[PDB]
């Protein structure tokens, strides 16, 4: 409700329909583990920003007793609840939009076989920032093409959900595991990508800062690892 | 009332994914069997053929057995004396099999690479079943395949369709015939998983989302003002 | 109010050079910014709007760029004709002040 | 074609009003606004208002008093009028469409000097 | 001339009275639809014949309030030119103060001037919170109703 | 509620007792045909306005099928709902008094037997701007005398409603016929007119435009025409 | 009977199978709105007349409310009911064939690709004169091939009806909607059209005029208009 | 802050001559005027009060017009006691400023 705990981390929120599961399939096995909210470095949504990406499980990879589970066990598999709060006062208006894509390949910003290097198409807690400068070897960031020669607009095929200001100001998308195989290793190879992109751009009141944050708190629900590691060899 | 909207009929049609050329002569003294066109192998590539990427692209994942059709077809545009009737082995080299280096390798005799002979001019047929390794194809891969080295985001062995590799049986005779193959994939038992937004921009490489740089914009420009009908 | 401040005031440059004319705002024009050519006893004449985008019948030697407050109107490889005085005007809030001028000279 | 013929007196006692006018021939003014912008010989370019496409009216933040303007819509005529006229207001006035809000299709423009 | 995020914002401007806001026909092969999802497929096929759901979402501020028209004019019929004859045909005056997102079902068409046209139009001029001064946007959205039905599947090229 | 929709046309308004049914009398037959909202040119509430009166049907009389229907019959008998919204912020103060007058003959501002001319008393859509200046002809605008020399505050007696800025901004009042006659001529007598007063001056804060666009909408329901034009002569 | 009232209407006739309902098929929806008995202008049969050929829905293009929901709505359906009268004395001879025909494509007076202009292949309650001259860009007039390359006398096979003025002098011809398309648009598309042609010439007695007026009375039927327009966008 | 600017200055007038003081506001005052009279050494006395009422004692010669920001004091067939120093002053938000002042002199 407004006291949502979860693990040793409680968060305080607001919902009525906020929830979008994706596809309308609850994850599933094939918590009470490594289920807990980890709340990321609040973004800064300024006037002139582009939008961020964060990958997933690599959002997550440092962070505590999932990030140590996912270096020592080899596959994992992994759903999320991800709640994204843009706190404003009634004054601002702009919208975001959140949202999750399955498989989110990347394109490089030089083209042909170019391909992204590790240290971009895994970021981390950071994400990439869409507002950036291109650097020799990540990806392209015009975001108008989603980063993967495709048109922003039709973004909204992917499970999204707006922040209006003018409406609300919280997105809970609760993510299943999507992929081709049962199970998968979560260091190589990132299930979804969380974007958090701004439409209508940030219009502040005159005497108002022209910025505002945006916080992400990725709750991964029905994790499962792999059974090596403690199954016996006898 | 929507069954040309569904994706077993959508994704479930017969295209030319691949037209390769062998030519019959003979081997006396040559070196390379792929500039002399003695052969031809093909790592089966729906996404080599931009409007059938375009559309399963249009998915994330998609599993289909698949059905080839390979019509070949001769010519002989020199001195020939008559139209030699020739038989062409259209051998499926499967995923993790090895692909002939010449036209009389061992491969083409190994009998766990399926082949098809058939006369040129007439058709060959067969179908191959769902030979990824995942339970669907992958038309986008945020990751790496296998390694935790670099290995090209995207570029992984869980898409290999097989390979089909082109020959014709026959002896050379003293003119040179030039046969024409065009393969003609339908896949059949389509299902498709998670759908994506349709690809504005044009492609540069193969399993790669990587667009053109300084294209041409893809939203197209009002001949008026915001308000012009 | 939005007020523009386009710096420089005059520019001294040869029929090749690349000149950079640029404007800032008090406010945020959130790219809805347009810059104008004017020559001596002659009409303004629409270079670029929304601070990015040529309009009809401009040359590719200008490029506006800049997002925000400050905008650049950089041209490449200037030409006989490209010599006049150069006015920004933003189209956001109302009233749609202009800048102070860029003039180009010949060296 | 898009074209807006300015009109004016020119020869204008200062203390007065202006009549000075802008025929439409091309467009519609219940479809288009015209903005005003006059610039004075050494100074710059200076905005003086813009009538919207149907009736609304904006000016400048110190010429409001001052500046007033109206339009036929079946004539096709926009109408700046200016009270107590100064030696500043020597200017070759203009006219505009609004295209896509921004300003274009100028006139040659009529300079009006407020002279004794 | 630029593909932007600015394409798909519609411009909103204060004291502006009886103005139009947008206008479009409703080609869903050709115009602004060319690129969405709805007309990337219908471009796929040959002929449509259905419903539209359309909706726009309204994201300036919480304070700001407005009275925008939408007028729906049908294929055969000539778009208004002024508000008032937008009023007289098939119209929502929609308060942009009240409700934030409007979803309108355009009528069954069979269309593959024609096609229909679509038009807002400014009933009241935008109230713009105090010291909250420029321009507020629109986000307008296509989709089909469930009585879409497409057939004759062609082929794109390029 | 919130999507009145009555013919093609669709208003979203609020109400929770706002419709004022005049002397309890519903509107009846002595829909369906012509019964839609008619919108008129929302007017500009400046701070210095002084009040909008508006005939009726005479402000119906261009409407599409209402205003050909009016023209083409000659007696004709409708009652009216008019919704009056004057949408704000919750910074503006002020107070309009929406009050529907049957039978108000204006005085003329001349005195002694000089009448009103038959284009102010029937002025339509635009309504009498009683802030304007009075014409040759035209009716006296003096709005504490209620153009017709009664007070201003004893125009409480007939049905009206506030729009109080601070509590609402919509006015409903559903009008019936009220006239001595049981059908009339709609071109030459107007039975109501709907004037618009503002009592308590708009105030505007610093940093805000100094005026409000006030809507009307006028949708006439349980509206009869003559037998005549349709009837049979056989 | 003798007194068919048909809204504010009414016609005076004579009947006992003068009828012809086409194809045997009763017009019915896939009245009591445009159902009225629109009287044509009547032509004047003289000695040497060849005939006339009135469009349906284009004759009663101009005709009321009918001719205005023509073109108000796009699409449309009707059916008819065409009175042709030929009043005479009991001294006149000569036979009328009343024909009417689905889909009179006409062939124009030129020859090869030269088709018939918009201004004749729509000429309103006028209808075509084919005892006229060919202008440039009308129809060939030659009433033997039937303005169309088939001969008069195989005119027969379509819902006809003769006036022969010995036995009757009343056809009437009760068509239905004839299309390949549900609905239609009215305004572009000739549905039928009625031919009035007379066979065996006008033979008047020493001492009368050698002329004698045919009067067309057209009751659109079972007349249906598509929903737009008045289908609520919500 | 309401500032109030009186313009004119002062006048040359006869004793019949009608006088227009006037004064503008930057704010609205919402007819909440207050126009004073003063003589050489005397105190200022109140001639009209909410912008078109006169005060007790005040002649019929003096007429409050005027609305908004702007308002004339119209005075009609001067007498030979009206010349003097003539100041606005609004009492509508805290604080109470005057304008600059009409003085009247003998032509």
């Amino acid at each position: 409700v407004q006291q949502i705990t979860l693990g040793n981390s409680t968060i305080t929120t607001q919902e009525a329909a906020n929830a979008v599961v994706c596809y309308a399939e609850w994850p599933e096995y094939l918590d009470t583990s490594v289920c807990r909210f980890y709340t990321l470095d609040s973004k800064t949504w300024t006037t002139g920003s582009k939008g961020w990406c964060w990958k997933l499980p690599d959002a997550l990879k440092d962070m505590g007793v999932f990030g140590q589970n996912m270096f020592f066990h080899s596959l994992g598999r992994s759903g999320y609840t991800v709640h994204v709060q843009c706190n404003a006062t009634k004054f601002h208006s702009g919208c975001l939009l959140v949202v999750v894509i399955p498989e989110h390949q990347l394109a490089s910003h030089e083209g042909g076989n170019v391909s992204v290097k590790y240290t971009f198409t895994h970021p981390g807690e950071r994400g990439i920032d869409l507002s950036s400068a291109n650097e020799v070897g990540g990806p392209v960031k015009d975001v108008i093409y989603n980063m993967n020669g495709t048109l922003l607009g039709n973004l909204l095929i992917f499970p999204h959900q707006f922040i209006n200001l003018r409406t609300n100001n919280t997105a809970t998308i609760v993510i299943p595991y999507i992929n081709s195989v049962p199970i998968d290793s979560m260091t190589r190879h990132n299930n979804v990508s969380l974007m958090v992109i701004p439409i209508a751009p940030l219009t502040v009141p005159t005497g108002a800062t022209p910025s505002l944050p945006i916080t992400v708190t990725i709750a991964p629900m029905c994790t499962e690892f792999s059974g090596i590691r403690s199954k016996s060899i006898v | 009332n929507g069954s040309e909207t569904d994706v077993e009929c959508f994704l479930g049609r017969a295209a030319c994914v691949h037209v390769t050329e062998i030519q019959n002569k003979d081997a006396t003294g040559i070196d390379n069997h792929r500039e002399a066109k003695l052969f031809n192998d093909w790592k089966i590539n729906l996404s080599s053929l931009v409007q059938l990427r375009k559309k399963l692209e249009l998915f994330t994942y998609v599993r289909f057995d698949s059905e080839y059709t390979i019509l070949a077809t001769a010519s002989q545009p020199d001195s020939a004396n008559y139209s030699s009737n020739l038989v062409v082995q259209a051998m499926y080299v499967p995923p993790g099999a090895p692909n002939p280096k010449e036209w009389d390798d061992y491969t083409w005799q190994s009998a766990s690479n399926p082949s098809v002979f058939f006369k040129v001019g007439d058709t060959s047929r067969f179908s191959v079943p769902y030979v990824g390794l995942a339970s669907a194809y992958n038309c986008f891969y945020d990751g790496y395949s296998h390694d935790d080295a670099e290995t090209q985001y995207g570029i992984t062995v869980l898409n290999h369709m097989g390979s089909m590799a082109f020959r014709i049986v026959n002896e050379h005779d003293e003119h040179k015939t030039l046969v024409k193959i065009r393969v003609y994939h339908r896949a059949k038992h389509v299902e498709a998983w998670i759908p994506r937004a349709p690809r504005a921009l044009p492609y540069t490489s193969i399993g790669r989302t990587n667009y053109p740089k300084n294209t041409e914009p893809v939203i197209k420009k009002r001949k008026g003002d915001i308000k012009s009908y | 109010d939005i007020v523009l401040t386009q710096s420089p005031a005059a520019l001294s440059a040869a029929a090749g050079a690349t000149v950079a004319a640029t404007c800032r705002a008090s406010g945020n024009i959130h790219n809805a910014l347009a810059w104008y050519q004017q020559k001596a006893g002659k009409s303004p004449q629409l270079l670029v709007y929304a601070a990015a985008a040529l309009a009809a019948g401009v040359p590719s030697r200008f490029s506006g760029s800049g997002s925000g407050t400050a905008y650049a109107l950089a041209i490449n490889s200037l030409a006989a004709d490209d010599f006049g005085a150069y006015y920004c005007q933003h189209f956001w809030s109302t009233p749609y002040t202009f800048g102070g001028g860029t003039k180009l000279e010949i060296k | 074609a898009v074209q807006l013929a300015e009109s004016g007196p020119a020869l204008v006692a200062p203390s007065q009003a202006l009549s000075i006018t802008c025929t439409v021939a091309g467009f519609s003014l219940t479809a288009y606004g015209v903005a005003w912008v006059r610039q004075p010989p050494g100074a710059g370019l200076e905005w003086l208002g813009a009538i919207w496409a149907a009736g609304a009216t904006d000016y400048n933040a110190a010429l409001k008093s001052r500046a007033s303007i109206a339009k036929d819509n079946s004539k096709s005529q926009v109408f700046l009028a200016m009270a107590s006229l100064a030696t500043a207001d020597t200017a070759a006035y203009y006219c505009a469409r609004e295209w896509d809000a921004y300003g274009d299709y100028w006139g040659q423009g009529t300079t009006v000097t407020v002279s004794a | 001339t630029k593909d932007e995020v600015n394409s798909y914002l519609i411009p909103l401007n204060a004291n502006r009275q009886n103005e139009q806001v947008f206008g479009t026909n409703l080609f869903i092969g050709d115009g602004v639809f060319k690129t969405t999802l709805l007309g990337e497929i219908v471009q796929y096929y040959t002929h449509w014949s259905g419903s539209l759901r359309f909706s726009l979402m309204y994201t300036g501020p919480a304070l700001s309030s407005a009275k925008l028209i939408l007028a729906y004019t049908p294929p055969g019929a000539r778009g208004p030119q002024d508000r008032r004859e937008a009023m007289l045909g098939t119209h929502v005056v929609w308060d942009i103060g009240l409700q934030s997102t409007i979803v309108m079902t355009i009528p069954w068409t069979s269309g593959v001037t024609s096609a229909g046209f679509l038009s807002c139009w400014y009933q009241t001029s935008l109230i713009l919170p105090p010291e909250t001064t420029g321009q507020v946007y629109l986000l307008s959205f296509i989709s089909a109703c469930p009585d879409f039905k497409l057939r004759l599947m062609k082929d794109t090229q390029t």
